[PDB]
């Protein structure tokens, strides 16, 4: 029952929205780092999250603008988290982890977008429109469309069912990352 | 995925999200459902097939709906689904008489609540239970479909809907306002495809909130405070109007069925229909309930 989980209490999260917008953030460096070292529709829909241009909002403030403009709780960047771990991540035979796919910088602002409307999406019985949000990322509510459905199609083979364990190992993820 | 690897057939239905329409898997020959969902640049991907798509990759069971594959076309994303025969609603009306015996009832209802327990077990609610959403095939199985308006449950959310449910099939302390329904909301909705199963005709066939209270009352009379005492708490509670005993249920019910409706049933159907939320059966003890006596050991 996804790797990624293989590890965590199967009942296992008390955070604050800057604890969690913390953790996301954090997620992506070590993933922009760590990667330099199934299908072809799945890598094709992949294309999009790539921008050529430099995200003129820098990446940490550009959270900033989104979480002042949409105000969300901390959920919503955790599990926006998570699914960056269970794209990217997964576990092997002694359950260490390992790398799905490669993630760069040049694709992370387009990423990000995707998880946290996507995330909402899951979470909540009322978001904010399309338009308030392809707005919030200065976005092409085409694009935001096609940046839903490029990491839902990359993605859905994974275990994207809610719950909190989903949502702790998000933080745990990250700690099994870094050292000590 | 691959939009060439099914060909498209004759459609099989409808909701406010989707079209279905039978679908050949091109290869192996096996027919599928292929729910096919608009994807307007303008509006966005609705949260529906997001939902569906989350919640089936986790949630199998021999009584849900099994989603096979999620394909990207031209601003289409077509979920296909594995192929069921008939919705509850199509079969019952392709009989049209026009309740069920109470052996296929009884089987049906059991197979509804199996499917349900599980995805309570797994702390998510359907939130749309009504035969339509509930497919059946030729080997007679059953199974939860439409998992559009699920929602996993225990989990701190912030937005509200009181307004999930197809009306006729919502509970009474949804209607009056209930922001903190669990299991109870998809329960009472197998109470009323439950009556619905054994008679033809809907329970509660509402037109909208106010004349949907007015029926649940007129037969389950209205909220008495010293068996719901909590029901002072929600916002479209009024007091005030007057008092409406219970009818005997199966004498609202009798008439419209050939069958004898025995105690075990009725019972059955009063656990189901309680009015207060956390009076009424949970899926995992209507599954035990004496009705389903002869289904055991
Ligand atoms: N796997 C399937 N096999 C056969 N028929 C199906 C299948 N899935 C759906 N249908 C039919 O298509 C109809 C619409 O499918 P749904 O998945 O319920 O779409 P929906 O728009 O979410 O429905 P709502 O929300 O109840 S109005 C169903 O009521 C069934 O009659
Ligand atoms: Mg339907």
């Amino acid at each position: 029952e996804n790797p990624l989980l293989h590890g965590i209490p199967v009942d296992v999260p008390h955070i604050s929205v800057d604890e969690a917008l913390a953790n996301f953030k954090e997620t992506i460096e070590l993933l922009l780092k760590l990667s330099g070292n199934n299908t072809r529709v799945e890598k094709k829909e992949y294309s999009n999250f790539y921008m050529k241009s430099k995200p003129t909002l820098s990446s940490a403030d550009f959270l900033k603008r989104i979480q002042d403009k949409c105000e969300y709780q901390p959920t919503v960047y955790l599990v926006a988290t998570f699914l960056i771990d269970t794209l990217f991540l997964t576990r092997d035979g002694n359950n260490i982890l390992q790398l799905k796919l490669n993630l760069q910088e040049k694709e992370v602002h387009r990423m990000i977008i995707a998880a946290v409307r996507l995330s909402t999406k899951l979470l909540e019985d009322f978001v904010h429109s399309h338009e308030y949000f392809s707005k919030v990322c200065g976005i092409s509510k085409r694009l935001l469309t096609k940046l839903e459905v490029s990491l839902l199609i990359c993605v859905c083979n994974t275990k994207l069912m809610v719950s909190n364990r989903k949502l702790a190992a998000s933080k745990l993820l990250l700690n099994e990352l870094r050292s000590f | 995925s691959s939009s060439s690897q099914f060909k498209q057939l004759e459609k099989l239905g409808n909701g406010t999200y989707a079209t279905v329409y039978k679908g050949l898997n091109k290869t192996t020959g096996v027919y599928v459902a292929l729910k096919e969902v608009k994807l307007d640049s303008e509006e966005g991907t609705p949260s529906t097939a997001i939902r569906e798509i989350s919640l089936m990759k986790e949630l199998k069971h021999e009584n849900i709906v099994r989603l096979y594959d999620v394909i990207h076309t031209e601003n289409k994303l077509t979920l296909v689904f594995e192929f069921m025969d008939n919705d509850l609603k199509k079969y019952m009306d392709s009989r049209t008489p026009r309740g069920l015996e109470l052996n296929l009832v009884k089987y049906f209802q059991w197979q509804l609540l199996q499917g349900l327990a599980f995805c309570h077990e797994n702390k998510i609610l359907h939130r749309d239970l009504k035969p339509q959403n509930l497919l059946i095939n030729k080997r007679g199985q059953l199974k939860l479909g439409d998992f559009g308006l699920a929602r996993a449950f225990g989990i701190p959310v912030n937005t509200f809907s009181s307004e999930v449910v197809t009306l006729w099939y919502r509970a009474p302390d949804v209607l009056m306002g209930s922001r903190t329904y669990s299991t109870s909301i998809d329960i009472w909705s197998c109470g009323c495809i439950l009556a619905e199963m054994i008679t033809g005709k809907p329970l509660f066939p509402g037109t909208n909130d106010e004349e949907q209270l007015k029926l649940i009352f007129d037969i389950m009379g209205t909220p008495n405070e010293s068996l719901w005492p909590s029901v002072t708490k929600l916002p479209k509670y009024n007091p005030n109007i007057q008092q409406r005993p219970p009818r005997d249920l199966r004498q609202v019910l009798q008439p419209h069925t050939k069958e004898p409706l025995d105690g075990n049933l009725m019972d059955f159907l009063h656990g189901l229909l309680q009015l207060n939320p956390d009076m009424r059966l949970s899926a995992k003890q209507a599954l035990h309930h004496p009705w389903f006596a002869e289904y055991y050991h």
